[PDB]
């Protein structure tokens, strides 16, 4: 059922002043550009740094939640390039990769009162960084990790300028490797497997080193993307050529290695997603190999082969024993997929998320219920479309619903621009209200936010096709600039239609019609409304379709706060609805008590 | 258990009745 | 300038309910209590009490007094209050309410949660008879600024259960009548309810009783007089005079 | 007694350095003590003023055998740009109290336990 584009709620809440001024003054130093990205876990922020100086704000505000100067042993501006939740000890915190031209910075952030908790100077070029363990040393029943891992407590997968990806141990276990925020220690970086981690973690404890493994990756190729996929145990590693290398960190080994369509074209993002169910143990993990000066984008749909699907205590269904990875759907966007622009286009991946809604029911005596499979899985892709001769970028946020998609059973078609958000598999919104006001701030992160993203509820279970739809779908986000945050809702056209046409419910008799039509076209009225237009039905009729409607949904004062309208201002035939919806009034009291009889004689 | 958030709230003290402190120039 | 005050740490359920149930979802979860499950439980239930805040005003809750001093039991008022509510409906909010309910997993854990979260009264007799002292802490204290901030404190606090009492058995009532519309097993939910909806009735007998003497006036009486009513109740034998320091307000 | 200069101490270099307030010819900074009767220990509660923005930072004098003397730093609370009535911070239960009036001339106060972790947040009053 056909959406509506991004509805704006307030505009561009730009962030303070002296976050501005903290943010723009190091772009023009040597070696410092402007980052920013949204923080996603128990943490509600937004981090922007240019160097040295780094700014929080609130990620659905834009206010400075708080704001510091910090550097290493270097006055190079250490810009941050990565931020992954931490959650050591019980402290909630933030783990950051800053870069330089001479080295990186380490830092734990532990969200209390604005300082930095933890500082290590990295010798490599951070990437990018991702936790794979939080206690490494306490797990020991899940099977993700590696011996030399288990050894570890908290394991860091970092990926560097050179190919390589380094597993560091933050030390936490230990006292003597624990930095301040001025001290710092080196990493004693084994290239080779040991099995004699304990006496080398020793070692390093006692040299004021932490343990580190590089592994044995390609060396002259640059690795432009890193993720961890928890539920395969797997390490997805991407190189700017295209190049996607999956790691077995159980064997710490290179499990799978192939090149995804590209030669120059990196692997710009990756995206795991779950079928609501899988007999055959494999997932989908769309890898989008993205242009980042102009050129082609595409979009693969890379089915991961896993022999094992085991349910282990972590309260996570783990898959191993991996066979292949193989592009199985490949999208152009590049040429015109889901955009009017045919010739080859510049496409930057704004953000890229992966949103999972799980329903529940309580409603017993006392007691607590868990999580369970999603009914609703989707992978959220918001990109910028630039078509070279003016460089303004068009906005899309795409939605692949895998659900949906195993429902519509693997469609496989390539689609060619226009629009056709109506579709379940795939859809996307066109966030063009959005670039009217960031025509130019840089955008540099989109979060649609998980409780934002639900659905409502219906009068009686189970829940109407229109549930089924991505029009159904409410849900507010904010996107990043550099100025501040812009936040829009979408799909909220159908409440508008609503709201505006009880607001004018004194003459809401002339507006059916539209109103109507808006509502049908929204997908808010039920299933079996949208069969009838409001063209070719009369305002009367479709009032009381709409009065019956809110009956069966157990509302009564929509039709009390509608009636009440109608009684004032000039309308001369809320008398005769009036009439005829207290005569179906009552026919419908005798229908349901003669059907209520027929139900309670036997 | 874990940590301790927490608000203070503004009681006014001072005298119910009316009575206050004259200073000895 | 001239006059003073204290900083008194709110209490759990009063600093909860002060910020709205929303931003709550932005403190971390074992901050908001200890038991996970049960602080997005209880979560959830502030953001809908927030939510009926919104709307439910200070005139309501005067002409619910007035209703409840002239014939009509709190029962009844509690029942217009929210059919008022729902025939003011534009945009289906119990909706929303609902959607709320269904992350709470099984209500009455919650709302018992509820119940535990604010039993600080117990049931104890204590008379006019003097215990056994232990520090020189007991005649310690007792000053008018100590009674100034204690009876702002009760006005206060007064207040804030009264709003939440009120609430409770809106949504209580609320969800007895929702009955199976997007609920599942709400056989034994239901019966549950009718059970827990007197206690709360009781209850939020009580708080408006400590509410109305709250926001009650009183009149200068001389101290003769007041010595006068001690003599005689001692006399009749409900009362054992005990005297410190008596203190008339200006 | 010595009539001269022993050092000269910089309080952002036991911080995390910012460059712009060392340099800055602001005025209006302030130091509290608090003294910790059991520990013998005496905290430095600085609130350097910046016009950028103002920050509290929490030090330990000590004094060597040699007579030279430093800033051990314990920690550092950032606070936003406002006319700084009052502030304190105590030993007891490790607290930071501050109260601004805003150039709108309302009265603001606010308290944060200052390690209660370490990257940003007040609880308000």
């Amino acid at each position: 059922m056909q959406n509506l584009e991004a509805q704006v709620t307030g505009s561009l809440v730009a962030f303070p002043d002296v976050t501005q001024k903290a943010l723009k003054e190091d772009e023009i130093n040597l070696d410092s550009v402007l980052r920013g990205k949204f923080s996603t876990g128990r943490t509600s922020l937004a981090w922007l740094a240019c160097g040295p100086q780094l700014e929080i704000t609130n990620s659905v505000t834009g206010e400075r939640i708080s704001a510091y100067h910090f550097s290493g042993l270097t006055e190079r501006p250490p810009v941050v390039v990565a931020v992954k939740e931490f959650t050591w000890q019980k402290k909630t915190g933030l783990l950051v990769g800053l870069v330089e031209a001479e080295g990186s910075v380490l830092c734990l952030y532990d969200i209390g009162i604005s300082k930095v908790v933890k500082a290590v100077v990295l010798p490599g070029s951070v990437t990018a960084v991702e936790p794979i363990i939080n206690h490494g040393g306490a797990s020991a029943s899940t099977q993700h990790l590696h011996q030399s891992l288990r050894w570890f407590f908290g394991v860091t997968a970092v990926v560097t300028d050179v190919g390589h990806v380094l597993l560091i141990d933050l030390c936490l276990d230990e006292v003597s490797s624990n930095q301040d925020e001025l001290d710092a220690s080196d990493l004693e970086v084994m290239s080779v497997i040991p099995t004699k981690i304990p006496k080398l973690r020793e070692a390093a404890t006692r040299e004021r080193r932490h343990l580190c493994l590089q592994l044995a990756a390609p060396t002259g190729t640059t690795v432009s993307c890193l993720s961890y996929i928890s539920r395969t145990n797997q390490l997805a590693v991407g190189y700017s050529d295209g190049y996607f290398s999956l790691w077995n960190m159980k064997t710490l080994r290179r499990d799978y290695h192939v090149q995804i369509e590209g030669g120059r074209v990196p692997v710009c993002a990756v995206a795991f997603q779950e079928p609501e169910n899988d007999p055959r143990n494999c997932c989908y993990l769309w890898a989008v190999q993205s242009s980042e000066s102009g050129g082609d984008v595409s979009l693969h749909l890379l089915q991961l082969a896993f022999s094992d699907r085991k349910c282990l205590a972590s309260g996570q269904i783990m898959y191993e024993l991996l066979e292949y990875c193989e592009e199985r759907y490949s999208l152009d966007l590049s040429g015109s997929t889901l955009s009017l622009r045919g010739q080859s286009n510049n496409t930057k991946l704004l953000g890229c998320q992966t949103i999972e809604k799980f329903r529940v029911h309580g409603e017993r005596e006392d007691g607590v219920h868990e999580v369970t499979s999603p009914d609703t899985s989707v992978s959220v892709f918001s990109w910028q479309v630039n078509t070279y001769g003016q460089g303004k970028p068009s906005v899309y946020l795409g939605v692949f619903d895998i659900n949906r998609w195993y429902q519509a059973q693997m469609p496989d078609s390539l689609r060619s621009g226009q629009f056709l958000r109506n579709c379940s598999y795939f859809a996307f919104w066109s966030l063009e209200a959005v670039v009217n006001i960031t025509t130019q701030d840089i955008i540099f992160d989109i979060l649609v936010h998980e409780r934002s993203l639900s659905r409502g509820i219906p009068p009686s279970y189970p829940p109407p096709e229109q549930f089924y739809y991505p029009s159904t779908y409410n849900f507010d986000a904010t996107c990043l600039l550099n100025s501040g945050l812009i936040h829009f809702a979408c799909t909220g056209f159908q409440k508008e239609t609503l709201h505006f046409l009880k607001k004018s419910g004194s003459s809401l008799n002339e507006a059916i019609p539209d109103g109507y039509n808006r509502c049908l076209a929204a997908g808010l009225l039920a299933p079996k409304f949208t069969d009838v237009q409001a063209s070719s039905l009369s305002q009367e009729e479709q009032l009381q379709a709409i009065l019956a409607a809110a009956v069966e949904t157990s509302s009564l004062g929509l039709l009390t706060s509608c009636i009440k309208r109608w009684t004032a201002e000039e309308q001369p035939r809320s008398a005769a609805n009036l009439r005829f919806v207290l005569e179906w009034t009552w026919k419908k009291v005798t229908l349901t008590k003669q059907e209520f009889d027929r139900l309670c004689f036997r | 258990s874990v940590n301790l958030e927490r608000s203070y709230m503004e009681l006014i003290g001072a005298e119910r009745e009316t009575s206050r402190r004259n200073f000895r120039d | 300038k001239g006059f003073l005050s204290f900083l008194a740490p709110c209490s759990s359920v009063e600093h909860l309910y002060l910020v709205p149930g929303e931003h709550l979802l932005t403190v971390d979860e074992s901050v908001i209590c200890d038991d996970v499950d049960g602080a997005s439980d209880i979560v959830s239930l502030i953001q809908c009490l927030h939510m009926i805040a919104d709307y439910i005003t200070e005139d309501m809750a005067y002409q619910m007094e007035s209703a409840c001093c002239h014939p009509q039991s709190p029962e009844r008022v509690a029942e217009q209050i929210l059919e008022d509510l729902i025939a003011n409906d534009i945009d289906n909010i119990m909706e929303n309410i609902q959607n709320k309910l269904q992350d709470i997993r099984n209500p009455i854990q919650a709302i018992s949660f509820l119940l535990q979260n604010m039993d600080y009264e117990t049931n104890m007799d204590m008379e006019q008879s003097q215990h056994n002292v232990r520090l020189n802490l007991s005649t310690l204290y007792g000053s008018v600024t100590a009674s100034s901030v204690v009876c702002q404190a009760i006005y206060k606090i007064s207040a804030t259960r009264f709003l939440i009492c009120r609430d409770l058995l809106i949504l209580q009532h609320l969800l007895l009548r929702l009955g199976d519309m997007a609920l599942v097993g709400a056989g034994q939910l239901l019966h549950s309810q009718q059970e827990l909806i007197p206690r709360a009735a009781q209850l939020l007998l009580s708080y408006y009783m400590i509410r109305w003497g709250s926001q009650c006036l009183a009149c200068a009486v001389p101290v003769d007089l007041l010595e006068s009513n001690l003599q005689h109740l001692s006399v009749l034998e409900l009362s054992d005079s005990q005297v410190e320091k008596r203190r008339y307000t200006s | 007694k010595d009539q001269m200069c022993l050092m000269v101490a910089d309080m952002l270099e036991y911080v995390p350095v910012s460059k712009d307030i060392r340099q800055t010819a602001g005025t209006g900074h302030k130091l509290r003590l608090a003294y910790s009767d059991t520990l013998e220990i005496l905290y430095l509660g600085v609130y350097l003023h910046t016009p950028r923005q103002g920050q509290f930072c929490v030090f330990q004098l000590v004094c060597t055998e040699s007579n030279r003397y430093s800033l051990e730093h314990t920690s550092s609370i950032f606070t936003n740009q406002e006319t700084l009535i009052d502030f304190t911070f105590t030993l007891s239960s490790m607290n930071i109290w501050a109260l601004w009036l805003d150039d709108d001339n309302q009265t603001v106060m606010k308290h944060i336990n200052f390690e209660r972790n370490q990257a940003g947040h007040w609880n308000p009053v």
